[PDB]
């Protein structure tokens, strides 16, 4: 089956820092995916899915892309209070696996 | 739209305990729900969710143990036999496209139940 | 059909003596044939079958040998109250041509 | 487990396979007819004339006393007549009327009545119904008598001794006349063959036979006078039903001899091998005859084969003999007491012949219906050849329709681990039609390159080719991937079945026959072991250990 | 066993004579018997024959002046044209051979 894994999670960038992180994929999945972000203590929010379909209400900060396996997300000069935990998911292969995530990431401030 | 949520009740170990996915105003046929978990301290989590016509499928942690079903009106997951450490929170998701594709982190659901077993 | 051939119209010897009679055909003959003995006025009587064996009765002074065509008789000691005529018959049943069993002519012996 | 998932290739070379057009019919005796002629042993035993000569000297005490007479001695003299003067009783029928009797030198002579020394006349006496007959000629004291009787005598097989019936025993073989070597006990001087003297059979008294020899043996009190005669009068073998139709057949180790009428069929032990008799020379006159006859009237249907008369020797002891046909245009034996095992033969040889031929034909019917069968699987290939191979053959295989041969090629696996599916029959560039079949993704062994293709009908799976349809109003249908069906409503994977438990069609003609089943067989019987016993009307058993119970008194005191 | 004769009187050549006698001894339905004749000053004359089969022949010389016939129980004999040289004797034969012929009769 397929397995999801992550880079290092471990991040301290301050306001006016940024964000490089990506996840990989094993088998070849061709790259149909997206993320996941969440203030907690609330429901997650939709955003861009698919590397180049923005959804609704999105923020133009929030630009990521690739292809191949594996996207990245990169986002320059984020504000304060944002500090969203993300991961992705593995879209177009959802059979025969004991899991359909691998992990966690998660941005602060300093 | 979005939906409500019930059947949070804290429990003691070895009984089975349902929810009740309370939808509200749209499509009872046209989407497809999702259930996803995530205990403070860890991340999201297994379930795999229904079909739009009968029967469904889901991950292999739980393989004959969760037996959910769905009716014109609602839709539920049934917990029969469980363990004890699990003690998360359940979300009655939906997705868009093939298996949360279009609902990517998810288009619309609910702020859901906290479940906990402890002594 | 074919015509038998009988010829010797012998006379015979004293009593105690050897006689021959033998007479032959004239096409294949096949299995067997028979010679017969009679005294004036009464019913026939057999001797031979088949060319080879007497029959039980008659006793053992008579003989017979021969195949094919030709075929002999030979009698011995000459009882002088076996006196007769003597013949021939072919028996061979239907084939073509018709049929192959009739007597043939007459040949008789006189006592001296 | 049935064959999975695989991808097929390879147009240009395999192997080289031709549809065969000259199939064959590999498809699976003689017999002669006959006149057999059977015999079987012989029990009978042997039989005769005899008369016998005996003449009695009486003593009776009469006894005349005071109180009353003592009617006490009873005293029989049977005494043998000399030699010189017994033709005399045969001739006219007249008997000798004194008794001429020396002793140890003395000389005694018991008149009758102041008797005369010529003879007198007999006259026949009263007898049983269908006894023997017997003639007397008579109608302390004397009174004499002459008695000639005639009766029956019978002796056994390998010729020891012969008995009368009335049980004056002689230890001599009936076939003696002197310089023979034969058995014989008698001391001396008893025999004589007084050369053709006649005897006359009390009809009349003047008639003169042929009469032959006769012998005139006296032990020394009755005088038996049979005939003899050469020892060929007593053949071994007895006569038994002739067939007429039967059929021979020669299979492998020996004969089977096969009639119809007496429904029975013999068995012999050796091939071909003529045994010939040694001692059976009596019956060869029998059979030089008698065998014409019925030769004589199938005179028109066949012919003779040749004149030798073979012989035979079967298991049980029953010795054959018959001549062949042919069509036309135009010591002892010893045989073993018992039926029903010439009998049994025929159960197991005519259910043979009949299950042989019905099995004879169904290998014939069952050949002429494959050639038709075979012309089928010919036009079959013209529509779509990648499946009718398969089935074949034995396993998956694939082909690809080369000119007039087929293209046998083999195929390359692939992983069980990760199969997909795409959720949209909907051709992704416009509203326009549609795919027919739900192409799939899909990844090779060891390698991880994944790629995409079309699922086509039992689990077969080509690439880099599409076909598809106009798209049209509602209408579902089905596909069968391995082990499930799933539904498509119009373009989306609707529902998911998981059972194959929707109804077959169930097409299978049951030949549904039978087995055989094994019945047993009980044990009757027709009469008894102890009911035998009790067949004879004399009680052997019951007179002789009565008769020494009462005779025990003799010693008195 | 035997058989017998019955015939005779030497009738006028314009009679369609018949002559029969086949009595008894044993079953005819198996065997064969065969016509005879004699003459004097001459020898004898082979007439016909009838075999078990149900089938009948005749000889090479009078191939139409005879008719033979089995009547299950007798057998006869039919003459068609009679004339003032041919009639003497007639025979009965029980088979081809082996003498069972009896006293025979006279026309």
């Amino acid at each position: 089956a397929l397995v999801m894994t992550q880079t290092p999670s471990s991040v301290s960038e301050p306001v006016g820092g940024t964000v490089t992180i990506k996840c990989q994929a094993s088998q070849s999945i061709s790259s149909y995916l997206a993320w996941y972000q969440r203030k907690p203590g609330q429901r997650p929010k939709l955003l861009i899915y698919g590397t180049s379909t923005l959804a609704s209400g999105v923020p133009s900060r929030f630009i990521g892309s690739g292809s191949g396996t594996d996207y990245t997300l990169t986002i320059s000069d984020l504000e304060c209070d944002d500090a969203a935990t993300y991961y992705c998911q593995q879209g177009f292969s959802t059979s025969n696996v004991y899991n359909s995530f691998g992990g966690g990431t998660k941005v602060d401030i300093k | 739209q979005s939906v409500k949520e019930s059947g949070g009740r804290l429990v003691t170990p070895g009984t089975p305990l349902t929810l009740t996915c309370t939808v509200s105003g749209f499509s009872l046929s046209s989407y497809e729900m999702g259930w996803v978990r995530q205990a403070p301290g860890e991340g999201l989590e297994w379930i795999g969710t229904i079909s739009t016509g009968g029967s469904s499928y889901y991950a292999s942690w739980a393989k004959g143990r969760f037996t959910i079903s769905r009716t014109s009106t609602t839709v539920d997951l049934k917990m029969t036999s469980l363990t004890t450490a699990d003690t998360a929170t359940y979300f009655c998701a939906r997705g868009y496209g093939g298996y949360g594709i279009g609902a990517g982190y998810f288009n619309i659901w609910g702020p859901g139940t906290l479940v906990t077993v402890s002594s | 059909d074919l015509v038998m051939t009988q010829t010797p119209s012998s006379v015979s010897a004293a009593v105690g003596g050897t006689v021959t009679i033998k007479c032959q055909a004239s096409q294949s003959l096949g299995g067997g044939l028979a010679w017969y003995q009679q005294k004036p006025g009464q019913r026939p009587k057999l001797l031979i079958y088949s060319a080879s064996t007497l029959e039980s009765g008659v006793p053992s002074r008579f003989r017979g040998s021969g195949s094919g065509t030709e075929f002999t008789l030979t009698i011995s000691d000459l009882e002088c109250a076996d006196a007769a005529t003597y013949y021939c018959q072919s028996a061979y049943g239907p084939t073509s041509n018709g049929l192959f069993n009739a007597f043939g002519g007459g040949t008789k012996v006189v006592i001296k | 487990t049935s064959f999975p998932f695989r991808v097929c290739e390879l147009s240009s070379h395999g192997d080289l396979f031709r549809f065969s057009s000259d199939i064959q019919c590999p498809s699976f005796e003689n017999h002669t007819e006959g006149l057999l002629m059977v015999f079987k042993d012989n029990i009978i035993p042997y039989s005769f004339k005899v008369r016998s000569y005996t003449k009695i000297v009486t003593n009776i005490l009469i006894y005349n006393g005071h109180r009353a007479d003592s009617v006490t001695n009873r005293h029989e003299e049977k005494f043998s007549v000399e030699s010189y003067e017994t033709d005399q009783m045969d001739t006219i029928y007249q008997c000798y009327n004194a008794v001429k009797m020396t002793k140890d030198g003395l000389t005694r002579v018991y008149v009758d009545r102041d008797g005369v020394n010529i003879t007198v006349n007999l006259k026949p006496t009263g007898g049983l119904a269908n006894g023997v007959r017997r003639y007397a000629s008579q109608t302390t004291r004397t009174t004499v008598n002459c008695l000639i009787t005639d009766m029956m005598a019978k002796s056994n097989s390998p010729f020891d001794f012969f008995v009368t019936t009335t049980g004056q025993t002689v230890e001599m073989s009936p076939f003696y006349d002197g310089k023979n070597t034969e058995t014989f006990h008698e001391r001396a001087d008893s025999f004589h063959v007084r050369t053709n003297y006649k005897i006359v059979d009390y009809d009349n008294r003047g008639t003169n036979p042929q009469g032959e020899r006769r012998a005139f043996l006296d032990k020394g009190t009755y005088t038996l006078s049979w005939k003899l005669e050469n020892r060929t009068a007593y053949c071994p073998l007895q006569h038994w039903q002739t067939f007429d139709s039967t059929i021979a057949t020669e299979t492998g180790k020996s004969i089977h001899f096969v009639t119809d009428e007496g429904t029975s069929s013999f068995v012999t032990n050796t091939t071909v091998g003529i045994e010939l008799p040694d001692a059976f020379k009596c019956i060869e006159e029998q059979v030089n005859k008698t065998m014409h006859e019925k030769y004589e009237a199938v005179q028109d249907r066949y012919t003779k084969g040749q004149e030798a008369i073979t012989y035979f020797i079967t298991s049980g002891g029953l010795l054959l003999a018959w001549l062949p046909l042919t069509p036309r245009s135009l010591k002892s034996l010893g045989t073993l007491n018992n039926p029903a095992t010439v009998q049994i033969q025929f159960a197991y040889d005519s259910l043979r012949r009949q299950i042989n031929r019905m099995l004879g034909d169904l290998a014939r019917a069952w050949c002429l219906e494959q050639k038709r069968q075979n012309m089928v699987l010919r036009e079959l290939t013209k529509i779509n050849p990648t499946t009718v191979m398969s089935s074949i053959y034995g396993k998956a295989v694939a082909a690809k329709r080369l000119g007039d041969v087929i293209s046998v090629s083999q195929c390359v696996p692939v992983n069980q681990a990760t199969v997909t599916l795409r959720k949209s029959m909907r051709v992704p560039g416009s509203e326009t039609m549609c795919y027919s079949r739900p192409l799939v993704s899909f990844s090779f062994i060891n390698d991880t390159k994944t790629y995409e293709g079309q699922l086509g009908t039992d689990n077969e799976i080509f690439l880099t080719k599409k076909m598809t349809e106009v798209c049209q109003a509602t209408s579902q249908y089905y596909f069968q991937s391995g082990n499930e069906i799933h539904v498509y409503n119009d373009y989306h994977h609707f529902k998911t079945i998981e059972l194959d438990g929707i109804a077959t069609l169930q097409t299978f003609i049951s030949l549904n026959t039978s087995l055989i089943e094994n019945i047993d067989f009980a044990s009757l019987e027709l009469y008894s072991r102890d009911e035998q016993r009790a067949s004879n009307v004399f009680d052997l058993e019951g007179i002789f250990r009565e008769y020494n119970f009462q005779a025990q008194n003799i010693a008195g005191l | 066993q035997s058989v017998k004769e019955s015939g005779g009187r030497l009738v006028t050549p314009g009679t369609p004579l018949t002559l029969t006698c086949t009595v008894s001894g044993f079953s005819l339905s198996s065997y064969a018997m065969s016509w005879v004749r004699q003459a004097p000053g001459k020898g004898l004359e082979y007439i016909g024959v009838i075999y078990a089969s149900g089938s009948t022949y005749y000889a090479s010389w009078a191939k139409g002046r005879f008719t033979i016939s089995r009547t299950a129980t007798t057998v006869d004999l039919k003459i068609t044209s009679p004339t003032t040289e041919d009639t003497a004797t007639y025979f009965c034969g029980r088979g081809v051979s082996t003498n069972m012929w009896g006293p025979g009769t006279l026309v």
